[PDB]
């Protein structure tokens, strides 16, 4: 039962985040 | 003396200043500068 580290911190590349927030700005 | 005063009045007339003020105010009103909107904008650019 030696626990292993869970999922690591993700990067979530700037382009995808910017595109999602551009969409959110467009819809607001 | 009157010649000199007429000359100086002519140059001073050529040296008016309010007209450029009026032009700048008119241009400022026409362009309608403003800042209200979103905090910041995200845009699309195809960087070379």
């Amino acid at each position: 039962r030696k626990l292993v580290h869970d999922k690591e911190l993700a990067a979530e590349d700037e382009q995808v985040f910017l595109m999602k927030q551009q969409s959110l700005l467009a819809k607001q | 003396g009157q010649k000199l005063k007429q000359d100086g009045d002519s140059f001073r007339m050529k040296l008016n200043t309010q007209e450029i003020f009026d032009d700048w105010a008119r241009k400022v009103q026409q362009r309608n500068l403003g800042v209200s909107g979103r905090i910041f904008t995200i845009e699309s650019t195809r960087v070379r």
